[PDB]
């Protein structure tokens, strides 16, 4: 015989001793979850605690590593290949034949979505607002998938309480 | 480990890989199960492209993670 607190909401119950599922009494919160771990239950069956505890890290850590991917792909918005930019200027033809501007990623029909104007590297154009069309989008993507996974980096420290973190994605240079 | 691999095709491929098996190991071992040339791969992981002389450990390729083809295309 044993009293239990509610992992979330803290209301008590009185459980058996050889049963592992908590069944919140309060209203308001209602959570099921399991008494050893404190998971939720529902996401439980099947698994020990400690699968399910792996289950929850590789859903975070592949969540940040597609996260990373997602910034560095161009999908084609009819067949939904990833596309990368080798070299040229920014207006991308899949192999289906649809067009898209590499940088904002919308789709397009023809070079009229790209500023031509006499622009420097990475400076506003004066006269329009349309898309740079030989603009490289490279360093600053770098950048936001090193964002991506710095944010990660700080939101394990949270969750784990030390300073202990792993990198998700690949190394530096 | 088990990884996924994403084809052009859409379609999701499931790998039995180690974190010693070279990038051209797993150009092979994705050749033998959709018919995809290796000399014709562009892959991608973390958004970092995939070069043949590291393996997986070398891009911290874990379980379960997902290694995207992509065309690398020629601006124009
Ligand atoms: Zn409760
Ligand atoms: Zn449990
Ligand atoms: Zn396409
Ligand atoms: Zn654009
Ligand atoms: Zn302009």
């Amino acid at each position: 015989d044993e009293l239990v607190r509610c992992p979330s909401c803290s209301f008590p119950a009185l459980l058996d001793s050889d049963v592992k599922r908590f069944s919140c009494p309060n209203p308001h919160c209602r959570k099921e979850t399991c008494r050893k771990c404190q998971g939720l239950w529902k996401e439980h069956n099947g698994l020990t605690c400690e699968e399910l505890a792996e289950k929850d890290d590789i859903k975070y850590r592949t969540s940040i590593e597609e996260k990373m991917t997602a910034a560095r792909i161009r999908k084609c918005h009819k067949c939904g290949t990833g596309l990368i930019k080798s070299e040229g200027c920014n207006r991308m033809s899949c192999r289906c034949g649809a067009q898209m501007c590499y940088l904002c990623r919308v789709s397009i029909n023809g070079y009229d979505h790209f500023c031509q104007h006499p622009r420097s590297p990475g400076a506003p154009c004066q006269e329009c607002s349309r898309c740079s069309l030989w603009t490289d989008p490279t360093e600053d993507d770098e950048k936001l998938i090193e964002e991506i996974q710095k944010e990660a980096e700080e939101e394990q420290k949270r969750k784990n309480g030390e300073n202990t973190f792993k990198r998700i994605g690949p190394p530096l240079e | 480990m088990q990884i996924f691999v994403k084809t052009l095709t859409g379609k999701t491929i499931t790998l039995e890989v180690e974190p010693s098996d070279t990038i051209e190991n797993v150009k092979a071992k994705i050749q033998d199960k959709e018919g995809i040339p290796p000399d014709q791969q562009r892959l991608i992981f973390a958004g970092k492209q995939l070069e043949d002389g590291r393996t997986l450990s070398d891009y911290n390729i874990q379980k379960e993670s997902t290694l995207h083809l992509v065309l690398r295309l020629r601006g124009g």
